[PDB]
């Protein structure tokens, strides 16, 4: 057996575009760029004493997306102004779309949940805005292939 | 151009539109709808727009081809000149015959008794219906012919009969002409299903590296092995390679399209075969079980229904070789010519044409290993590794000669020779056997031996 | 047949003591019943007012439920394997005789024929302490 | 009526977004970094409004074995013919929807018993879904 | 897995077979389901996502190894 | 695509002025200088079983600002004297303003919340006075641009 | 015996349908949609003076149904308006149906018993409506293979 | 079905307005501003001797409203002065209005029921005023699309 390359195109971080409200976000920090996590398990299991087991499907898809940005990016001021405006008026929902390079994607409606701490030191710091999303289901739209029907001997 | 709206939206109903690489089939029909000898069509609706009648042999072939799971999006149609046409009623029918018929667009009506009466009745309606077409009944069939250079097309529907077109041009002579206009087609099918016509096409396809497919209603296909009176027997003796399968509708539905519809988009590099594949439109074989045995020895494949569905069983060719092997051989040939040819042109167009020397010839190993060979390994069509019994390795080998080993004559002609390659094919699974067992009550205690089982007896000398 | 057509073999359910709407109690004496039994000729005998089939034995002496069970195993074991092979070929990825795919057949066989036969109790499992052999 | 509503209120949302960009001076440009944004615009005004109200179906169908989720495809800069770049026209944007039908006619099959509700067999086994014999 | 999760959510059938064959160790063969979806991080390097699959029974089976000494062992 | 520099002026820590009561603070320690954090999340989410979700806006903006100073700075004595005076009299509120170099700013009313530990060792130590602020909203006043109205497809 | 899966398809909370008056209800909250309970036991036992036990079936079958909703749902306004109208005129009885998933179901006539208490706080609050129902016997309905099982039980 | 946002704008605690006498009240504390509750259920049920159920509407609608305030708010002094004046003269009834945000509201006449208990400790304490109200029926008011929904409910 010979080793096989998975994808014919390399994973380029610059192709992972982030769109909030219709504008592209620029000025990301080092190390990680986007972190997407859910809040609860998808399926819960009720184990029985005798051995019978039953499962339930979760109806909650709330998630938290973390955006890391440098202190010198204008998007920090953008987010602060949006936070103030949403506070005074009341409308807090804006669209959020993330396009992956060679991975899964995401497209739902999000809001600003937590503001990050602001540190000042010898080096340029990092601030992690926490954005919450209505649904956190990742979508395999970019990949081509329909084998879900083929798979499954249930 | 001028655009009245900044944004324009087309809204339709029924479905969303379906482009991939595929091999087009060519169907050699009999008609006079265009002066050309080959034309490409993308849908059945395109055929009728060109005057083809619904239910005509060309239309039936196309509709079956587009209905497959691997169907192509472009078919090709040949052309042979019609001398006449027939509608044969050598079979009982007890319902109205909606015989579609088009000149240069009507649907003849018949009512039903005996075949002689219904055949005569149809001819009566054709006349006095349009006095530029010929119709005359004769015993148990009606002959339809055009009186003038006017396109006439007889269809089908709602009845129990068959249409038999006729022509004076033999297949053996037409084929050299159609290939002249265009050669971008791989599968070959023929409407004229005479014993001699089929054999002529098979010989032509073999010499032109095309694939020949044909259906047949012959009862001799599953006849006893001694009776060598079928077309299948003749091809087997000649050692030709063609995929034939017995089917009852071969002359009423032209089910060749269904067979092609399951191969057009199936790239050979995966080593997949026609076993158990579903043909949407064929009918399961009915002949007992011994009749199935006779056909198998005939290399006459059958469509057989099991567990509610339909399954095509074994794609053995006339010579006995499996079809998937034959397609692989053609795939290997075609994809190695293009790969080497495409490399020389990239060098000839740069001014730095390739030259016969030991510093340039070795590069071919990177070319051949790249396009043809590597794709096969990725898709699983080519075996690799080691053999534990023969003690040999399956890795492909490529040997290239040296300038000192080339005869002086070849350098004058500027042609290289004796490049050798080796490959191993990967065989699919067709049959499986099982030996189950059942225990009724308390099987006896097993042996308590707890030593490693010695693999050989000590005494051997 | 009315008492067996819808009876699923996977339960190992016997034909013993099942009612036969339409038959009549056998009128032979005690000795006659014994003679028929040795003949492997089943009888429909009425007890305590009702009617009940007896012992369901076949001509060779083997119990009918065992005979039915064996056929069910055969018919519904080849079907599951055949169905899985067809699905693979329809996708173009037909099965190939290699060590990387042959092992899959364990999951297929455990799915349709076996696990169905364990829930319903037709197939025994566990450990036996007299034979000291697992089942 | 549904088809007209989709057309009228789909071009409007795209037109409105383009105008806002041009008013800021940052008009849209045909590049891979901005074309993808149209997915968020279309999902916003025409689509999501049509899903809350139930006009547009979603989910999975087990007979066709096909999903009903809306899809959107946008060309990339490598597929735009050079002529359209001169004319500044983008086309071949494709969308897919499923319409939800109302109910018009209903039929009932009542039955009135007189003596006893119809009895059922005592066959407490799980009903098998298929026949073992398949040849 | 994402498509299977969506389909299982909309329809309801969530159980599929799971079989693991060891090289020189124990094996596993039961029925499993998707329990938790993993986080998706994007960074300088290619990341890793850990799908969590739950199994009905987690008994490991020594089918590949040959030998029957359980009866031999045991002075209980 | 070519890499782009974010801001035409480098981030100079000496331009981050801290004003407490109208006086400039000098004598900061190493590593970090100012740490500003909130106390609670900006938006809370109430996830439902069926799937309906509703959010609420937080009305509390209390935060904690941490100032790190060397043991040899006079501002330690200043803060101790201010603490004693505020304790005896009662007035504990003084203005606090922070001006960023190329980042967000802050201007509210603060108070001394916690006094730091005082260690004595081989090297000069560090003491972190904890200052609480009435509101912890960061303000993008220095950055020029009004795109909050432009952004937003809600 | 080994382990076994009780059902084939998983229980889904969204598949549980609640109908009041003829309209589906949406806006549930927290981790408990509905709670159905009875008011009295089915049988009361009495001891004798020489060991005899006498049992008496109950003839009261009323119960309670607690509906948990967010205070941002329109069904709160619907219920408030219905309560005011019922107080003004007198009509208080409306149909109630609950279609459970892989579980017991209910179909009877209900009424509004007690109005919940609002609580405006930092987070989004929860209101619990007590709906009283005439008959509170749960019906197997969707569950199959029950008629055969019922005749299987022995007793004397 | 998928997930859905119940409303468009978020519930804001500061948007909830409380009026007593005609002045807005400020000085709330902790994580609970107001709590509105009833004293009795809307309907009481009685069992019969042969299965009949008889329901009786209640004619009492008084309730309680707990107001949570810091002990550093001037409204404490306002309420204390009002209590003393009411005890001296006799006038105890004053209007009370609560305008909820994305929720039910109230508009009635209230009175001071029980004075809370002070507790001077290390931290700042909390005082809870019980304000009794004549009518405690919550009104949909701001919520739109309620009149149409009310006529939609079926019943017999």
């Amino acid at each position: 057996n010979q080793s096989k390359i998975l994808t014919l195109q390399a994973y380029d971080p610059a192709k992972v575009l982030v769109f909030i409200g219709g504008q592209r976000v620029s000025g990301f920090a080092a190390d990680t760029k986007i972190v997407i996590t859910r809040n609860n398990d998808n399926i819960s299991v009720h184990a029985g004493v005798d051995g019978e087991i039953s499962n339930a499907l979760s109806r909650d898809n709330t998630g938290v997306m973390t955006l890391s940005l440098q202190n010198t990016a204008k998007w920090n001021g953008y987010l602060a102004q949006w936070q103030r405006q949403a506070n005074v008026t009341g409308l807090i929902y804006l669209p959020v779309q993330v396009e992956g390079s060679q991975g899964l994607s995401l497209n739902t409606i999000g809001w600003i949940q937590k503001q990050p701490d602001l540190s000042y030191g010898t080096e340029v710091g990092q601030m992690d805005w926490e954005i919450g999303v209505l649904d956190a289901w990742l979508s395999p739209d970019q990949i081509q292939g329909i084998a879900a029907g083929i798979t499954g001997l249930l | 151009e001028y655009q009245d709206k900044v944004v324009d939206v087309e809204v339709s109903l029924g479905t969303q539109p379906i482009t991939v690489g595929f091999e087009t089939p060519m169907f050699l029909a009999m008609h006079g709808n265009f002066p050309e000898r080959i034309r490409f069509y993308v849908s059945t609706a395109g055929m009728v727009a060109d005057g083809f009648a619904v239910g005509s042999p060309a239309y039936q072939f196309a509709t079956n081809a587009f209905a497959g799971n691997f169907a192509p999006q472009r078919v090709a149609i040949g052309r042979m000149s019609i001398d006449s046409s027939k509608v044969d009623f050598t079979g009982t029918t007890n319902t109205e015959q909606v015989v579609v018929n088009i000149t240069l667009v009507k649907a003849v009506k018949i009512n039903v008794n005996t075949p002689a009466q219904i055949a005569t009745a149809l001819a009566d309606a054709v006349t006095a219906d349009t006095g530029k077409a010929t119709a005359v009944a004769t015993g148990t069939y009606v002959t339809v012919t055009a009186v003038s250079p006017n396109v006439v097309s007889v269809g089908k529907g709602a009845g129990v009969y068959k249409i038999v077109n006729e022509s004076s041009e033999t297949v053996a002579t037409v084929l050299p002409s159609v290939i002249a206009e265009n050669h971008n087609w791989y599968f070959l099918a023929t409407e004229a299903r005479s014993d001699a016509d089929i054999v002529a096409a098979a010989e032509f396809a073999k010499a032109n590296y095309k694939l020949h497919i044909y259906n047949s209603t012959d009862v001799d296909a599953y006849a006893p092995e001694n009776s060598a009176a079928s077309v299948f027997d003749t091809l087997k003796s000649l050692s030709y390679d063609s995929l034939g399968t017995s089917d009852a509708g071969a002359d009423v539905d032209f089910t060749e399209g269904s067979v092609i519809g399951a191969m057009a988009a199936n790239d050979p590099s995966y080593g997949d075969s026609l076993h158990l594949k579903t043909m949407p439109g064929m009918v399961p074989f009915a002949g007992s079980d011994t009749q199935r045995s006779n056909a198998w020895s005939r290399n006459a494949n059958i469509y057989r229904g099991l567990y509610g569905g339909g399954s095509y069983i074994e794609g053995k060719t006339s010579s006995g070789q499996y079809v998937d092997v034959i397609r692989f051989s053609h795939w290997v040939k075609f994809r190695m010519e293009e790969s080497v040819f495409a490399y020389m042109k990239r060098r000839s167009d740069m001014g730095l044409s390739m030259k016969m020397s030991d510093e340039d010839l070795p590069v071919l190993k990177s070319v051949l290993m790249n396009n043809p060979i590597n794709i096969g390994i990725r898709n699983g069509g080519i075996l690799t590794g080691y053999d534990t019994e023969n003690k040999v390795s399956y890795d492909p080998t490529i040997i290239i000669p040296k300038r000192a080993n080339i005869p002086t004559n070849d350098l004058a002609a500027r042609i290289l020779r004796d490049v050798k390659v080796e490959l191993v094919y990967n065989n699919s699974l067709h049959y499986v056997k099982i030996r189950a067992s059942v225990v009724l009550d308390r099987p006896a205690g097993q042996s308590t031996n707890a030593q490693t089982p010695m693999s050989s007896s000590a005494v051997g000398v």
